[PDB]
RNA sequence: GCUCGCCGGAAGACCAAGGGUUCCUGUCCAACGUUAAUCGGGGCAGGGUGAGUCGACCCCUAAGGCGAGGCCGAAAGGCGUAGUCGAUGGGAAACAGGUUAAUAUUCCUGUACUUGGUGUUACUGCGAAGGGGGGACGGAGAAGGCUAUGUUGGCCGGGCGACGGUUGUCCCGGUUUAAGCGUGUAGGCUGGUUUUCCAGGCAAAUCCGGAAAAUCAAGGCUGAGGCGUGAUGACGAGGCACUACGGUGCUGAAGCAACAAAUGCCCUGCUUCCAGGAAAAGCCUCUAAGCAUCAGGUAACAUCAAAUCGUACCCCAAACCGACACAGGUGGUCAGGUAGAGAAUACCAAGGCGCUUGAGAGAACUCGGGUGAAGGAACUAGGCAAAAUGGUGCCGUAACUUCGGGAGAAGGCACGCUGAUAUGUAGGUGAGGUCCCUCGCGGAUGGAGCUGAAAUCAGUCGAAGAUACCAGCUGGCUGCAACUGUUUAUUAAAAACACAGCACUGUGCAAACACGAAAGUGGACGUAUACGGUGUGACGCCUGCCCGGUGCCGGAAGGUUAAUU
RNA sequence: AGGACCGAACCGACUAAUGUUGAAAAAUUAGCGGAUGACUUGUGGCUGGGGGUGAAAGGCCAAUCAAACCGGGAGAUAGCU
């Protein structure tokens, strides 16, 4: 059966990538808490 | 001509169509063409404004001439032809200086007729005056309700306007709908009705010819759930409240014009 | 014109392999890791320069590192650039 | 290794997406692998991805996104102009053969092509952010011409048979060759050329559009395939010789014709229909400012450049999405033989596999199947399930009907093989030969050869000839819904929803209405034969009485009545 | 010609059996409906939570829906166990 994750890795940055984020006040503020976390991996870029 | 289609199958029975030999079967005047790519009847929000809009065929829209302002120059009616953006047909005509341009298809115009705009044009079908040099009593389309603006009144198929009066700087014209109005006297108008008469004897026949025209179904508000509409619910086919639209407004009857800046134009309400 | 600075820096090393000896013997052609930058004009400037030889073309391609576990830690070699520069018939390398 | 079985419009082959080394080689067997494992997509190490031409990047735009100024909004922000991004679409160019353990249109061999830069020669109005052309477009249908491809013959090489026969009307195999360059054919479209003039193409124009004469009748554009060349080449059945028996080396005959033939190509065509079928650049052409014997343009010639990134491998799957080496899901391309209408189905080819526990036994019971005396729905809530029907041709076919239907109604007959008609017919195809020729890829003629149904008559085998697989059960009465559609992803597919049709009602355009503190946007580049809302639901015959209640519409004298004063 | 007919691919999901610590958190097998259209499908885009979208089932909005998910108010409150 189809299953819900159907990958596509230009989709996938357009939506959650670096530059989606940087683009508005509250994707900045993902950024802010991950880097205040400590993340590795900040996004999916 | 109105040609009813036999019932080869159940979808076929009760088509009704409108078939017009003179109409040109080749492809339209491409310099007069442009893109129109549809709305779904979505707003720059994205979200549904116009309910039941979606689908149908492709179409390009043509450019057509509603100011006729190019003045004093004949023009020869080269072909009338099919236009997918409205009711009426529409002709393309060949002005004597080389320069071509749509116009609306009055009734009885035909390739070859002649046409001109202006103040000196004659009192001719499909040609264009201001209204202050078309006499009283005179058969119109296309009419302007600002000088320069375009003709904007009796466009759609078989319409047409009466110049009932005429009264200083303004006429009174009896509209299709039935309301008297005024507009200014050096508003154009074109002579004539708007062809193509026989459109509203059309029958289209089956569900998927109205989704050929881009029109989506419209589900009964009764048939809802209260959450969605008004009219939602009941334990079977109930009703029990005044009708309304799905935002809530009495929908049999209730007036909703609320214009104080055009009321002064108005002679009479269409009633 | 390259300067002789940047051509003694593109070339990294001779690249040993079956392949390569093969490509030495049959075709004239010698395989050598170049800088990761290194395109083959410069690739191409810096073994004329520095081999003394004559290039015919220098064909490249870019050699992506291997992921490795070294105890449980996960790790990656790095990209390299290889180059297979074929010399003209009777140069002998 | 031999045999057996299974798939073969796939369970084969090539990809996109996604994954990311799973690829190849060596080595190891703890763990992983539903068992063992010497094996592995497992561990460890080493190797492996080669491009002017394939793709990305790049030029160009769609939906849409972002958006200098701008308009709007307590703030955050929203919208949007100029622009700028954005492919799933448009835009230059490479083929065949050979080669690695593992890449190859990328390496090698042979033979090509494209775009741009610089210079040399010649001739020469070049010049855009502008104009015009072009690019540039739908559905269905029909037929002709072709090719891919297949079959048969010929040709060449080999064979003479484990058991009766097999020197032939015998058996097996091969019989392949590209882009490019040249030629211009079946077909498709269109009348040419010249002169003069002009309120149009934001200005100009020699271009496009328009007008008027002169003149001639064949001019131009487009185009599959074929043919020639590419090719004295490449490939080649096999033979010979080695093997580190995995694989190499060596050498290599014929390499033709006829017939059949696509869903591919001519064809972005043609015919036809209504629901009327992207954009922008590259490209061609026109000039403006400008430069004016300079730059620039045009062609040939020479020379230089064409970077960068991807390229392994899986890809209907053990490598992707499903926690699994999971009976699930996943878009494109290729399309052999016999039978067949067929991409169905059966059996096969190329190719790929036997599904990572086996061995016995032959109880009940469960699962999936086969057959069944007599009876034949007695079963059961209900013929649930099963059994049955099932093909083609011809004959024949009721009520009722909106005249289409109902209808494949129902029901019935024929069907294999052999011979003859006819040593293979009707039809299709069409060589040599002959004839003509505004001269070719040409007609007129001719029927050699090839292919080839269908029918009739006669005979003949079986219980049975649509023999398998495949493949309608049929009829009668009635409720509901006109109909095709749609729906509760995962217990409801229906009488529910929708529907064409009908009616009421709103709406005069800065429309009503909707999204939005707003700007705006949709409605619509529509305009009352239009658009929104509501109910009803094809069609036929119709749709009665009630305005007291509630709503809506109109009224506006009188009563009552807010802020305010 | 056709929301025409029979029927593969393709799209569905009417019946039955199996399965129900499944091979599978919805399938398999035999049958079944549509199959030029109100068809189906790839890629990308837009609509956002009292909001969307809905040929309308309160259906669907990432195995979640009469108000998604995540974090926070937060140790809500719990005369109840
Ligand atoms: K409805
Ligand atoms: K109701
Ligand atoms: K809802
Ligand atoms: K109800
Ligand atoms: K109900
Ligand atoms: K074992
Ligand atoms: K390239
Ligand atoms: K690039
Ligand atoms: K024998
Ligand atoms: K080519
Ligand atoms: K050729
Ligand atoms: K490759
Ligand atoms: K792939
Ligand atoms: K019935
Ligand atoms: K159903
Ligand atoms: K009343
Ligand atoms: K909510
Ligand atoms: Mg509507
Ligand atoms: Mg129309
Ligand atoms: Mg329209
Ligand atoms: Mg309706
Ligand atoms: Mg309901
Ligand atoms: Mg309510
Ligand atoms: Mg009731
Ligand atoms: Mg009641
Ligand atoms: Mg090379
Ligand atoms: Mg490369
Ligand atoms: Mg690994
Ligand atoms: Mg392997
Ligand atoms: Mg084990
Ligand atoms: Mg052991
Ligand atoms: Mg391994
Ligand atoms: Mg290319
Ligand atoms: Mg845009
Ligand atoms: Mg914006
Ligand atoms: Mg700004
Ligand atoms: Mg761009
Ligand atoms: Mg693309
Ligand atoms: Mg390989
Ligand atoms: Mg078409
Ligand atoms: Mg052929
Ligand atoms: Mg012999
Ligand atoms: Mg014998
Ligand atoms: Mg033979
Ligand atoms: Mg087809
Ligand atoms: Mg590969
Ligand atoms: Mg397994
Ligand atoms: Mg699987
Ligand atoms: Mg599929
Ligand atoms: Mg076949
Ligand atoms: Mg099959
Ligand atoms: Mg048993
Ligand atoms: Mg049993
Ligand atoms: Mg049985
Ligand atoms: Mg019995
Ligand atoms: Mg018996
Ligand atoms: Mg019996
Ligand atoms: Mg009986
Ligand atoms: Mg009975
Ligand atoms: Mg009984
Ligand atoms: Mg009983
Ligand atoms: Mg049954
Ligand atoms: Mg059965
Ligand atoms: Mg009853
Ligand atoms: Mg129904
Ligand atoms: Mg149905
Ligand atoms: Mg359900
Ligand atoms: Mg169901
Ligand atoms: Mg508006
Ligand atoms: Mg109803
Ligand atoms: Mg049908
Ligand atoms: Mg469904
Ligand atoms: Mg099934
Ligand atoms: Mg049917
Ligand atoms: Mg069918
Ligand atoms: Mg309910
Ligand atoms: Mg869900
Ligand atoms: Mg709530
Ligand atoms: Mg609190
Ligand atoms: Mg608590």
């Amino acid at each position: 059966m189809k299953r819900t994750f159907q990958p596509s890795v230009l989709k996938r940055n357009r939506s959650h990538g670096f530059r989606a984020r940087m683009a508005t006040k509250n994707g900045r503020q993902v950024l802010a808490r991950r880097r205040a976390k400590g993340r590795a991996r900040l996004t999916v870029s | 001509a109105v040609v009813k289609c036999k019932p080869t199958s159940p979808g076929r029975r009760h088509v009704v169509k409108v078939v017009n030999p003179e109409l040109h079967k080749g492809k339209p005047f491409a310099p007069l063409l442009e893109k129109n790519s549809k709305s779904g009847g979505r707003n720059n929000n994205g979200r549904i404004t116009t309910r039941h809009i979606g689908g149908g065929h492709k179409q390009a829209y043509r450019i057509v001439d509603f100011k006729r302002n190019k003045d004093g120059i004949p023009a020869v009616v080269e072909r009338l032809e099919y236009d997918p953006n409205r009711s009426a047909n529409i002709a393309l005509v060949l002005y004597k200086d080389g320069e071509r341009r749509y116009i609306l298809a009055p009734k009885g115009l035909k390739a070859g007729d002649q046409i001109q705009s202006g103040v000196d044009a004659a009192i001719k079908p499909g040609n264009t005056l201001p209204m202050r040099n078309i006499p009283v009593g005179s058969t119109v389309h296309n009419v302007e309700m600002k000088p320069g603006k375009g003709g904007q009144l009796a466009r759609s198929a078989g319409t047409y306007v009466q110049i009932v009066a005429r009264d200083g700087a303004y006429v009174t014209l009896r509209l299709r709908s039935g309301e008297m109005r005024k507009v200014e006297a050096d508003c154009r108008a074109t002579l004539g009705e708007v062809g193509n008469a026989e459109h509203m004897l059309r029958v289209l026949g089956k569900a998927g010819a109205a989704r050929w025209r881009g029109v989506r179904p419209t589900v009964r508000g009764t048939a809802m759930n209260p959450v969605d509409h008004p009219h939602g619910g009941g334990e079977g086919r109930n009703f029990g409240k005044h009708p309304v639209t799905p935002w809530g407004v009495q929908t049999k009857g209730k007036k909703t014009r609320s214009n104080k800046r055009t009321d002064k134009f108005i002679v009479r309400r269409r009633s | 014109m390259i300067r002789e600075e940047r051509l003694l820096k593109v070339l990294r090393a001779p690249h040993v392999s079956e392949k390569a000896s093969t490509a030495m013997e049959k075709s004239n052609t010698i395989v050598l890791k170049v800088a990761k930058d290194a395109t083959k004009a410069e690739i191409k400037a810096a073994v004329q320069k520095l081999f003394e030889v004559e290039v015919e073309v220098v064909n490249t391609l870019v050699v992506k590192g291997k992921v490795k576990r070294h105890g449980q830690r996960i790790g990656r070699r790095s990209d390299w650039k290889k180059a297979y520069v074929t010399l003209k018939e009777g140069q002998n390398l």
